[PDB]
């Protein structure tokens, strides 16, 4: 089962903020690169480099 | 009179018994201090002997004058003993003892100037690795050594003392780290150095804990694992992450799991053997 | 330092010291204490008296004098050691006599000082011995004189039971301490009073 490995960052956001990150992913310019996938409602596989952006954008956004 | 040797003897016995491993000696040594002491002491085991050595000079503070001179006489013996002996605990003991002899003003500046012990304090002072505890006794020794010299007219030691200058790099480090304790020790060295030789030398805050919390926000740096060949290899590789305590998440119906970066390598090794 | 201060130390010589088995050490400690006391202020003076079994005697009479004080004390005590009044041959000591001597000295020093300003004095007793009924009138006479004089009499009982001394401190408004651990003598002298 050690078939495949992928370095990624695991984000453990709340059931409120996650969807926002989704929204950040789409309807965005130079984006949609951001989320690898939604593993759980709470957790997402995302970014790497994008994490700095996702966090900052969330901050700036309401 | 006959009682004196007996009573104090019992505490000599107690210190002797739990002499080796920890730091039992300090309290008992003090009691022992009051009641050729140095010559006789020398035979006894080093640790504890040093402890007694340390506190006795401190304890001195007419007949007292006689005592100081007597101590001065065998300052060499302790000094010979100090070197040669030279853990952090031991190291603390050697400088603490040296420091104490220094304040007494019994030690000969010459002799001290050319001795390994002075090199050793700045050596530990230089190295980043030494702990805060070693640092404070090392620092104190230096301060006391300089304190001892109330002249510098005739004090070769106030040359080697200059070895403080070497410390600045150490202070730069220490500063880089948030080690306030170390820095304070440095300042004491500087201030003391200047002192000896000065003549010769020319609500509202509620938003501030919230602004601190804005600098912390979570995610983890991570490996994901997928496309696992059969369930036994998820469960082995998963249980071997869970005992390593670096599972961030798991879902057995996905055959998918997550490890933070610090145990990527123990997983990469277990995936290769079994 | 403005006020001249005389501290008289009465040392109980009794052979009880044998039980103490050391007198030599007690002297060394007392000397250290005196040196510190004299060093604290220019105006401090010290007088030392020995209350022996047979009689009271003056060991010594400023800090500059300390070297003199040390020699005078060592020599004086050695003379005292004599066999008579040996061990508990005589349980008591002549404290009344010692106190009388102390008050006389304090008075004389005071008169000279009277020419000048006021003097403050206090008496310290290092007590090894036991009190006796015969002693009551004489001791109390001296004690009451001190109280009237407003001279505190402090007492450090290394051992034995001198009730009169305990009473003496109470009347005098002085301090009385029965020392547990006699070897801690130096600490008591410095700390206690």
């Amino acid at each position: 089962m050690v078939n495949v490995l992928k370095g990624v960052l695991i984000e453990c956001d709340p059931a409120m903020k996650q969807f926002l990150l989704y929204l950040d992913e789409s309807n965005a310019l130079g984006k949609k690169f951001i989320i690898q996938d939604i593993d759980d409602t709470h957790v997402f596989v995302i970014a790497e480099l994008v994490n700095v952006l996702q966090e900052r954008v969330g901050e700036l956004m309401d | 009179p006959g009682v004196l040797d007996r009573l104090y003897g019992h505490p000599a016995t107690c210190l002797a018994v739990f002499r080796e491993l920890p730091s039992l000696a300090k309290n008992w040594v003090m009691r022992m201090l009051f009641l050729k002491k140095e010559f006789s002491k020398a035979q006894e085991e080093s640790t504890g002997l040093l402890s007694g050595l340390r506190i006795w000079h401190t304890q001195l503070l007419n007949l007292r004058i006689a005592l100081l001179g007597g101590g001065k006489a065998w300052s060499d013996d302790t000094s010979q003993l100090g070197p040669d002996k030279h853990v952090l605990h031991f190291m603390v003991g050697s400088p603490s003892a040296a420091v104490s002899q220094d304040l007494a003003q019994l030690l000969s500046q010459a002799g001290l100037m050319k001795s390994t012990e002075p090199g050793e304090p700045p050596c530990i002072t230089s190295a980043g690795f030494q702990f805060l505890l070693l640092d404070t006794p090392a620092q104190l020794w230096y301060f006391m050594l300089q304190y001892l010299q109330t002249a510098q007219s005739r004090g070769m030691d106030l040359v080697e003392i200059l070895s403080f200058l070497f410390q600045l790099s150490f202070s730069t480090l220490g500063k880089d780290y948030s080690v306030e304790g170390m820095s304070d020790s440095l300042l004491n060295f500087l201030q003391h150095l200047r002192e000896f030789g000065l003549v010769f030398q020319r609500t509202d805050q509620i938003r501030l804990w919230e602004l601190e919390r804005d600098r912390l926000r979570f995610t983890e740096g991570v490996l994901y694992n997928q496309f696992l060949s059969q369930v036994d290899f998820e469960l082995l590789l998963a249980h071997a992450r869970e005992l390593g305590v670096l599972v961030f998440e798991n879902s057995a119906k996905r055959l998918m799991v997550v490890t933070p970066a610090g145990h990527s390598d123990v997983k990469r090794f277990w995936k290769r053997q079994k | 330092e403005d006020e001249l201060n005389l501290l008289v130390i009465v040392v109980d010589a009794n052979p009880i010291w044998w039980g103490k088995q050391t007198l030599s050490k007690c002297i060394d400690a007392v000397m250290v204490l005196g040196n510190s006391h004299l060093f604290m202020n220019r105006s401090n003076k010290l007088a030392v008296i020995a209350s022996h079994i047979q009689e009271s005697r003056f060991l010594y009479p400023k800090y500059e004098l300390l070297t003199s004080a040390n020699e005078v004390i060592v020599e004086e005590i050695k003379d005292l050691m004599t066999k008579s009044d040996i061990k508990g041959q005589h349980t008591e000591t002549l404290l009344a006599g010692s106190l009388a001597k102390a008050l006389c000295y304090i008075h004389r020093m005071n008169k000279e000082v009277k020419d000048n300003q006021e003097m403050k004095s206090r008496i310290l007793v290092i007590k090894a011995a036991e009190d006796s009924a015969l002693q009551y009138m004489n001791f109390m006479n001296v004690i009451f004189a001190a109280q009237k004089q407003n001279i505190l009499i402090d007492a450090c009982v290394l051992d034995s039971d001198s009730g009169l001394l305990q009473q003496a401190c109470d009347i005098t408004g002085g301090l009385y301490l029965k020392v547990p651990q006699m070897p801690s003598l130096l600490q008591y002298l410095l700390w206690v009073f």
